[PDB]
């Protein structure tokens, strides 16, 4: 979309501001997710 | 171009999360490691200190 | 010239299989009412179990059970404390020739690390523990040993340890010989390794991080080279 | 540096920017038949050293079990 | 700004050729290793202890209190044996496209080759377990070869009688003070290269295609260590003890001896070499000969043509070495006896005469097929 | 209580395969006791046999064993 590069990647700073905010949000979700697909993988063999 | 630079912002985030990651453990292994964090342990004696004295 | 155990389909296995967890409680349980006459889990403390099979306070529990005499006191050269969490695991036959003096000189070697120092370990060890048969004709082990095809030599100082219903697993799974020797063998196992979980995850996450930034670092690059993979060349002599 | 590597003369040479041309073009269109053509101009220079590596490896596994194989006539 | 007329140029703008293949990433990943390593060992450092008193210990501690201590362990043992498969790569191109008439650039390459075995060894040595031990003695004691200077030197290096903490403590030493070294000669391995440049693999004089760097061969090394650091890691992840011995993972028994005793994968060409030569001396010159071959190599070049892209007949006879290159090691993995010697002699005497006799005289063959001879 | 093992390891033997090499395994036996002055040992034979046997029971013991 024209909006994004418009706006969020026009400007470099920005461009880094994305990836910035984007990898302070990608941790939470790939770690739960990574996690819990984990857990269910291994999904009775635990501590638990 | 939005296509092109979106694909740059993704592979930099990857390479950001692992490498968080990777220095955090790596930091965390300088931390005090287990051995050391458990030192909770106390023994103390009342008898022995009389009044006046420190131990 | 030695046999060469089998593979099992040890559950662990599976690339993204953990240790069962449930099941390494009752190996420990085998090591601790059988094996720990003998070995020394020298590096494993009672402190490490707690995450894996037992809780904190659990934990503690056990470590009081045995007690643990240490010789700094005041005036005294020793002072007996139940152990605490921190307590490594009691080893018997403080000297190793206590060990020798009683095991007819044969060292039983720590099972700390027997897993990942015995080549194709968790099956050794199930063979081993498992393969105490009959010797064959024309055989003359020396006094006291006995025979088991794999150990190297076949001639194990070692006596066959689990007897079914050897001991009485707490959570009354049938303690056939075998259901005790899979259970110490991932229990064992477990003390070789005892991140074999954590890491799994880490090697969980890295696969994914790795499918999703190849193909995004590969496109970058052939962004980047297309400009020279579309250059066409001429030569024009005047 | 650049600009004292060489003297060419009349080479024209044109190119596209990035961004106005498609990432992977024809990739598997012609990235296969091109892999494939490759492999067969290099396919009987390579493979055949690493074939009798093959059997001389299964060869010499073979052979070594054969000769700890005990002598019928071995005691007896 | 005097550095950055040092960076942008060698780092930067330096002319590369368009057509250099994947091949070429190798030596950057051995650069990248190198630092993997250095950062791994300086981690394994602050917790490592040389006393023998506490070696197996200080190691055991790592792989199990020190905060993801097991983490960089096994990245350090894994990225040695990632190193040694860079190294064997970058070697393996340096003698297929001809890249040896670099003399001096080859020279210290095979300086860093030796350098980067003996770190290895003293690295291997320094766990002290059951297997560590037992490959110090031996190959230490084949130091022991030469008659009048050879036995004190061992000594001088075991630092007594036999192996003992005073080895272990020097070794140390040694171990951590040499990566500083191999990162120096590096240094000057990339500057006795930029005064010629890099070769391509048509083995053509390239300067009239050079590109830039920046944008072109520094993404294809990004690429490449990313699937270095995918292999790496898959083999710490998934696989960390696959390329490592079960015997090590005992305590140094001084009383006994591992019953199968080798050195890594990646030191076993020499091992065989040692091995099949008969006379202990004459197996210690073979096999440092095994690594000096190739110093030896840019003065048995014969052909007219610089790479083996245009030469069928030497591209036959190299495939053939690498062939034999896996035979060996393959022979130091079994044991001694039949047929396992034969081939190793006999995979000892090919080796050298492909690279001494066969090459230069297939050269000469191929030359008078363009009829140029 | 049965050990889930030594189920298998009947149905293992009863692997007509396994069946073979067990009567292999015998001849040496009687043949080595019969041999008087001798040192020859079945403990080859006896290996090879357990190879086989294991190798069925490692496809068929896991699963039984809980
Ligand atoms: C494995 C086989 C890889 C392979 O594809 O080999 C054939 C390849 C053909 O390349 P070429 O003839 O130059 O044609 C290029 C056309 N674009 O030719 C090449 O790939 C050349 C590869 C050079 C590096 C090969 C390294 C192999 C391992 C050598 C290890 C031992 C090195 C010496 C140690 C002492
Ligand atoms: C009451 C005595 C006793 C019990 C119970 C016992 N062991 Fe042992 N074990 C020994 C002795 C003695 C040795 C030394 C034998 C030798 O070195 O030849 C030994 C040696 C071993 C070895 C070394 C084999 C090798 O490869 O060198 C392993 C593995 C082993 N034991 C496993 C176990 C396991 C697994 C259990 C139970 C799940 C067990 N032991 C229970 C006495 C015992
Ligand atoms: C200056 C940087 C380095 C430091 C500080 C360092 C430090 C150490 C330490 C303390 C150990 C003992 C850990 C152990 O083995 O349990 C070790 C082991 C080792 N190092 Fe290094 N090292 C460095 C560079 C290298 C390099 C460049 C190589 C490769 C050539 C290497 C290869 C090894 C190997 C193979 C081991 C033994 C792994 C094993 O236990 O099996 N190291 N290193
Ligand atoms: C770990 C040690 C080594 C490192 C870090 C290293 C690093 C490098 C680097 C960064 C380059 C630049 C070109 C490239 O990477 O493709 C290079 C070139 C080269 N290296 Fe190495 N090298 C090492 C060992 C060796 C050895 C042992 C040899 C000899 C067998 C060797 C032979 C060469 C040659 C011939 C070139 C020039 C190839 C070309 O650019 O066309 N190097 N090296
Ligand atoms: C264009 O020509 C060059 C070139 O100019 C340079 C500098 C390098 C060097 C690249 C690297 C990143 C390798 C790093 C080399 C070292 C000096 C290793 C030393 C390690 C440290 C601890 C620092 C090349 O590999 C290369 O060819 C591709």
């Amino acid at each position: 979309p024209s909006r994004l590069y418009s706006l969020l990647f026009r400007r470099t700073s920005t461009f880094a501001l994305t990836i910035a905010v984007g990898a302070l949000f990608f941790e939470r979700a790939f770690d739960q997710g990574a996690d819990a697909i984990y857990e269910h993988i291994n999904e009775g063999k635990l501590w638990k | 171009k939005g296509f092109s630079y979106l694909v740059t912002a993704t592979t930099t985030v990857g390479v950001a999360y692992a490498a968080k990651n990777v220095v955090s453990q790596f930091v965390s292994s300088m931390s005090a490691s287990a051995d050391v964090l458990a030192m909770s342990k106390i023994e103390i004696k009342l008898s022995d200190i009389p009044e006046g004295k420190n131990m | 010239l030695e046999l060469h155990p089998p593979s099992y389909p040890w559950s662990h296995r599976g690339l993204l299989s953990s240790l069962d967890h449930t099941s390494i409680r009752r190996g420990f349980q085998v090591y601790k009412q059988v094996c720990s006459s003998c070995h020394s889990m020298d590096y494993v403390a009672y402190r490490h179990l707690v995450g894996v099979c037992y809780t904190e306070e659990e934990a503690k529990a056990l470590a009081e059970e045995v007690e643990v005499q240490d010789g700094p006191n005041d005036d005294g050269e020793m002072f007996m404390r139940p152990g605490k969490l921190s307590d490594y695991f009691p080893k018997p036959y403080p000297n190793p020739e206590a060990a020798r003096a009683a095991n007819n000189g044969a060292l039983p070697p720590d099972l700390s690390y027997i897993v990942r120092a015995r080549h194709g370990g968790e099956d050794y060890v199930f063979s081993l523990l498992t393969g105490y048969c009959e010797p064959p004709t024309g055989v003359s082990l020396r006094e006291g040993l006995y025979f088991n095809p794999y150990f190297p030599g076949q001639a194990i100082g070692m006596a066959p340890p689990i007897y079914t219903e050897v001991l009485e697993y707490d959570d009354g799974t049938p303690a056939t010989m075998s259901q005790v020797a899979k259970d110490v063998a991932t229990f064992l196992r477990w003390a070789s390794e005892p991140e074999h979980d954590h890491r799994k995850r880490m090697g969980l996450k890295m696969l994914l991080m790795m499918g999703l930034l190849l193909p995004l670092t590969y496109a970058m690059k052939r962004h980047k080279w297309s400009v020279l993979k579309s250059r066409k060349l001429a030569y024009r002599p005047p | 540096e650049f600009g004292n590597l060489a003297r060419i003369r009349h080479v024209i040479s044109y190119s596209l920017s990035p961004f106005e041309q498609r990432a992977f073009p024809s990739y598997f269109s012609k990235g296969i038949p091109n892999v494939l053509r490759r492999t067969r101009e290099r396919i009987l220079r390579v493979a055949p050293p690493f074939v009798v590596v093959y059997l001389i490896y299964t060869w010499g596994n073979q052979e070594f079990e054969q000769s700890k194989r005990k002598n019928p006539a071995m005691y007896e | 700004h005097p550095l950055f007329k040092i960076i942008n140029h060698s780092f930067i703008d330096l002319p590369a050729p368009s057509n250099i293949s994947s091949w070429w990433n190798f030596g950057s990943l051995l650069g990248v290793c190198l630092m993997v390593q250095i950062i791994t060992g300086l981690f394994l450092a602050m917790h490592y202890t040389s006393d023998t008193m506490t070696a197996f210990s200080s190691v055991t501690h790592i792989c199990r209190d020190v905060n993801y201590g097991w983490l960089i362990r096994y990245m350090h043992a894994n990225g040695a044996s990632m190193f040694f498969i860079c190294l064997f790569l970058h070697v393996g191109r340096g003698l297929y496209y001809g890249s040896y008439t670099f003399m001096e650039t080859w020279n210290i390459g095979v300086l860093l080759l030796f350098a980067v075995m003996a770190t290895a060894f003293m690295g291997y040595v320094l766990p002290w377990g059951q297997m560590s031990f037992w490959g110090a003695t031996v190959i230490t004691n084949l130091l022991s070869a030469i008659p009048y200077i050879g036995t004190t030197l061992v000594e001088w290096i075991w630092g007594g009688f036999s192996v003992d903490k005073a080895t272990l403590t020097r070794f140390f030493a040694f171990h951590f003070i040499l990566p500083f070294i191999i990162a120096a000669l590096a240094i000057v391995h990339l500057l006795f290269l930029h005064e010629t440049g890099s070769n391509n693999p048509t083995g053509l004089n390239s300067d009239a295609d050079k590109i830039p760097f920046h944008p072109y061969y520094t993404i294809k090394d990004i690429l490449g260590i990313l699937i270095m650091f995918l292999i790496l890691m898959t083999l710490v992840l998934f696989f960390p003890d696959m390329l490592g011995d079960p015997d090590n993972y005992m305590p140094a028994n001084p009383l006994n001896t591992p019953p199968h005793i080798k050195p890594e994968w990646y030191f076993l060409f020499a091992y065989a070499i040692l091995r099949s030569i008969p006379n202990k001396l004459g197996g210690v010159l073979a096999l440092i000969l095994s690594i000096l071959i190739l110093a030896l190599m840019p003065f048995l070049h014969t052909s007219k043509q610089r790479s083996l892209m245009f030469r069928p007949i030497t591209q036959i006879l190299y495939w053939i070495l690498v062939a034999n290159l896996l035979i060996l090691t393959w022979i130091g993995g079994q044991p001694v006896e039949h047929p396992f010697i034969i081939i190793g002699q006999l995979a000892s005497i090919s080796y050298f005469s492909i690279i001494l006799i066969l090459m230069p005289i297939s050269g000469i063959i191929e030359d008078k097929m363009l009829k140029l001879y | 209580l049965v050990d889930p093992l030594t189920t298998v390891r009947e149905h293992c033997e009863q692997l007509e395969k396994c069946v073979k090499a067990r009567e292999r395994l015998e001849l040496c036996d009687n043949r080595v006791s019969s041999r008087s002055q001798t040192e020859e040992d079945c403990t080859e034979e006896l290996f090879d046999f357990l190879h086989a046997r294991d190798h069925c029971v490692a496809h068929k013991l896991f699963k039984n064993l809980k």
